RNA sequence: GUCAACUGUGAUUGAACAAGAGUUAGCCGCUCCUAAGGGAUAGCUGAAAAGUGUUUAAAGGGGUCCCCGUCUCAAAAGGGAAACAGGUUGAUAUUCCUGUGCCAAUAGUAUUAUGAGUUAGAUGGUAACAUAUAUAUAAAUGAACUCCUUUACAUAGGCUUUACACUCGGGGUGCGUUUUCUUUGCACUUUACCUUUAUAACAAACCUUGGAAUCAAUUUACUUGGAGAAGAGGUUCGUUGAACUCAAUUCAAAAAUUUGUUUUGUAGCAAUAGUAAUUCGUAAUUAUCCGAAGUGGUAAGGACUAUCCUUGAAAAAAGGAGGGAACGGCUUUGUGCUUUGCUACUCUUAAUACUUGUAUGAGCGUACCAACAACCGCAUCAGGUCUCCAAGGUUAACAGCCUCUGGUUAAAUAGAAAAAAGUAGGUAAGGGAAGUCGGCAAAAUAGAUCCGUAACUUCGGGAAAAGGAUUGGCUCUGAGGACAUUAAUGUUAACUCAGAACUGAAACGGACAAGGGGAAUCCGACUGUUUAAUUAAAACAUAGCAUUGUGAAAAGCCACAACUGGUAUUAAC
């Protein structure tokens, strides 16, 4: 936080790799390391344990999700569509 | 090396037995020998 | 090796037919204390007898068939 | 001269796939009488990662229809699948995400994954992460169904052939750029013997025909016919148009 | 032992004798850990003896 | 001090070849190969190590008595006690729910 | 024993020559299991040779005729039951010897003892869970058919516990210094497996109660909580392995069985064995052997936390659960099956006797070297050659320097003389790159602490920029703990920091290690890689950008003579 001006969480990368790539990495990593709200117990502890899998620690349960975030806009729309029909 | 095989051990013991010098009495009625440092068994 | 607290059980183990020998030794001041270790094939069973009166009573009580071993 | 790398790859050798991390073949449930006439509901008991596949596998328990006790399958995990999710498979199964249904029983414009080119071939198509096919039409007298491949291509398959409702897990994986050469190494370590991927033009012309030239010339067309010999097929085979794509 | 007697008197130590970093001489994390454990120990004793309330304890 | 060595070879500290140095009654500092420590047997659903069951290696678990191995309560070491209860509730209530459906239907 | 030749000098030496001796295993390895792999059967091709390997099969196991099934070799560091302590030889010892154990099997029948159950399958605990202490924790019904689990696993960072090691201080022993001074220096003060070791202790996990926003409990780190936290009281696992009342005894109290006090005891193993001693000669005795603590170096475990577009072998073998097939003994009709009449019997460990092939422990390895001469290098070759063990002082330090244990003073030679010249080194007035291909070589810089730090910049860096200052020895002062007496007073510790005097040839990172820098241009972005013995770069890789083809067994792309493979445990992310 109160260390770097603009590179923030990609400051560990900072001395290496193109700035635009570090910008692209920053957006993805912000999503990646976020702790999501669990549908199966109501706490914001849901973390990614491997690429497609987001596990709640508290209720010990594996939700399949996107690579860098819990759900794609595509899957939500598909789910919604199926309920709609 | 340090651990051994029964066939190898037997043959090596044979080669050692063969190595030792001729009976002196035989000359009264020695062409080949090996030395371990300069001649290995070639096995 | 196994410590046996119960003297009566120790006597019972002595009376058992597998048991063969009595290793008994007196220990000096740090007063005489006596350690008796009793030899069954399965284990060597140990009782520490505090005083002479205990020690004489056990030595007499033990069967005469048992082989008595003294280090001196 | 000396055999080119792509031709050398088919001799088998050290170019066989790196299957050690991989958890078994990812083929769906086989067709049976119970699937054909009715439906079976199963429970997703665990979700597991395979690195050869782009997305997780799902361990699904069914109970042996012909016998007794519990039997374990390996399905490709749909996005929004969860441990303890109930998965239904068969002709009379209800329409819902991750269910395994004949394509004939999908309403049009639905999004599906794990298609098979023939019934009971066990999900041979549409297997990669984040991917999906769309149902684009249903035959008037039935029997055939029209679907749209994730390439955007349209194809007509029999209605009887199965597919799996929804989109494959681990979507957006390609969106992150590759950070570094070690990350690329870790990717190829679980894939195939295929890397570093050296330029052909750099080499001797003897050992790659794009090679030679004192200042690294190509010296000949890079657009090759599909009628060409295998050792001549180094360049861009059957290239209809070249240059930057535009329009 | 004469040197250790000098070290006990604090006299063996000297500024230019040092060649290790300030951290290598005495570890900052370790010093922090000492202070935290003593402060938390102190707070718990004050709570146990009930000379402060839970609110004051937690804030401190 | 002094130097030491293994009496079984395999001096590299592998998964199985671990060692505890020890001083003898002869005053000799020697090395003894220490028995292989393990992880713990797990509840079926939750993958959680179970109360009342000892974590003994499978040789020691073969030599161990049945009281050491398992618990009289319900499905023993298979699944944990809280977990069993909830599953029993679910199995009973769903049969009740099924019975309500049967009553409703006719 | 030894000296013909060899031991690039000498040689009485020897890793040379001659004569013998010597390696001892139910428990250590191999041996066993599966893997990456390899070889085949089944097939099918190919003149054959071969190329392939469940793939168009009438095939190893379990069950009262039925149900299952490709085989086989492949790890001396993966998996894998089970042994240690002391002694001993001219040479081996986990293996010989003495002591103590541990493991697997261990047939039939009859006896016996051990606990069960009967007049066909124990119990407690609300619960988490617990319960057989028989010489011996043995024995706590259960078939088919099922389901789990152990085997069985990444990396990084801290935190923590134990052990060995290391240090100080005290008592005890002997030796050493001892003009002078030293209540001094050194040495020794030992303790294993095994006893599901018994307990104690603690990080965790779980349970009963409990019912929380004024959030609390709480770690270095954040963690946890009405999907029940704090609190209170338990229970379990794992560490550990005699801790602690642990056991005995004693007297006092509880009480028809439990606590307090005394006396004992290295908990058994265990002192008889080890060590330092002490006397007495054919080889024997005697005396000794223990009180506090600190450092945090090794190693292991633990609880954790974080990272991966990478999530980190398997089987043999072993274990747990589901299920509910089966079921007293005697007498008797009818057909091993059924109904009547009667009531010490049915289990279960261990021991014994008697019979049945001879009813216990397979086979192989175990010397020595591991290079300072034993291996590879054509050779006692300054070369190469895997792994573990890791003392003291200085210090950040497994660095460098010196030291103790242990080792050595041999290196294909010595002596005498000492100039050139050589080679490995030093050193040099005054100037300071005028040198040459080029400051090459060499020198200067250099450690810490305190200051101060620019252009420029993808804002991360630049950077230890640049550029300064300080640093010895002594005598003081301050800061930083732990325990217990009601805020003060006591008992008591490790070392590190900061400040001040004095002191000296201002010398002091003293030896020791130890950036030369700046201003620029140019190329390659980068970490990476390369021409084994004239080549490390500006070449190559690399992320990034873009392109082509391909929707699938009649596809793409590649292999094979053929049949057939590979990409492919694949599927347009």
């Amino acid at each position: 936080s109160r260390r770097t001006k603009k590179v923030g969480l990609t400051g560990k990368y900072g001395t290496r790799y193109g700035s635009s790539l570090r910008k692209q990495i920053k957006k993805i990593e912000l999503m990646q390391h976020a702790k999501y709200l669990c549908t199966f117990c109501g706490k914001t502890a849901t973390k990614r344990t491997c690429v497609g899998i987001w596990k709640c620690k508290k209720c010990k349960r594996k939700v399949c999700g996107g690579a860098w975030s819990l759900t794609t806009p595509a899957a939500v729309a598909a789910k919604s569509t199926i309920i709609r029909l | 090396g340090s651990i051994k095989r029964f066939r190898l051990k037997q043959r090596l013991g044979k080669c050692r037995r063969q190595n030792r010098p001729v009976p002196h009495w035989y000359r009264l009625k020695n062409t080949k020998r090996r030395h371990w440092r300069r001649t290995k068994l070639g096995l | 090796p196994k410590q046996i607290t119960d003297i009566r059980k120790f006597l019972k183990i002595s009376r058992k037919p597998d048991t063969t020998a009595v290793i008994i030794m007196k220990k000096k001041s740090k007063t005489v204390i006596t350690k008796l270790k009793l030899r069954t094939k399965k284990y060597l069973y140990t009782m520490v007898f505090a005083d002479r009166k205990k020690a004489e009573r056990i030595e007499n009580s033990l069967l005469p068939s048992l082989k008595r071993i003294y280090y001196p | 001269g000396r055999v080119i790398r792509g031709q050398r790859k088919g001799r088998g050798s050290i170019f066989k796939s790196h299957n050690h991390h991989r958890k078994g073949a990812a083929k769906l449930r086989h067709l049976d009488y119970c699937e054909k006439k009715g439906y079976i509901k199963g429970l997703v008991k665990d979700i597991i990662h395979d690195p050869g596949r782009g997305a997780p596998l799902a361990k699904v328990i069914f109970k042996r229809t012909e016998k007794y006790g519990k039997k374990e399958e390996l399905i490709i995990a749909s996005e929004g699948m969860f441990t303890g999710q109930y998965i239904s498979c068969g002709t009379k199964a209800p329409l819902s995400v991750g269910n395994i249904l004949p394509i004939g029983k999908m309403p049009e414009g639905t999004l599906i994954c794990n298609l098979e080119h023939r019934t009971g071939n066990r999900g041979t198509l549409v297997k990669a992460s984040g991917c999906y096919a769309t149902v684009v039409g249903q035959s008037e007298d039935g029997k055939k169904t029209k679907v749209r491949l994730p390439s955007g291509a349209k194809k007509t398959i029999d209605a009887k052939a199965r597919a799996m409702v929804g989109v494959v897990g681990a979507g957006g994986r390609i969106d992150k750029p590759i950070l570094k050469a070690g990350v690329a190494h870790h990717k190829y370590r679980v894939k195939r013997n295929c890397w570093p991927k050296v330029r052909g033009v750099a080499m001797n012309p003897v050992e790659h025909p794009h090679g030679g030239g004192n200042h690294q010339h190509i010296g000949h067309p890079s657009t090759v016919s599909r009628s060409a010999p295998a050792g001549q097929k180094v360049g861009l085979i059957a290239a209809r148009r070249t240059g930057l794509l535009r329009g | 032992r004469l040197y250790k007697l000098a070290k006990r008197k604090g006299r063996h130590m000297g500024i230019g004798k040092r060649k290790g970093t300030k951290n290598a001489r005495t570890n900052q994390k370790t010093l922090w850990i000492k202070r935290q454990r003593v402060l938390r120990r102190l707070l718990k004793r004050l709570r146990d003896s009930k000379k402060v309330d839970r609110h004051l304890y937690h804030s401190f | 001090a002094q130097r030491v060595h293994y009496r079984r070879h395999n001096h590299y500290n592998t998964k199985s070849n671990k060692v505890r140095p020890v001083r003898t009654p002869g005053g000799k500092l020697t090395i003894h190969v220490v028995k292989k420590k393990a992880g713990k047997p797990k509840c079926a659903d939750c993958k959680t190590a179970i109360q009342g069951v000892k974590a003994l290696r499978p040789a020691d678990n073969y030599r161990a008595r049945r009281k050491n191995r398992t618990v009289a309560r319900a499905y023993g070491g298979s699944i944990c006690a809280r977990c069993i209860r909830e599953r029993i509730m679910r199995a009973f209530l769903f049969e009740e729910q099924k019975c309500v459906r049967q009553v409703l239907k006719e």
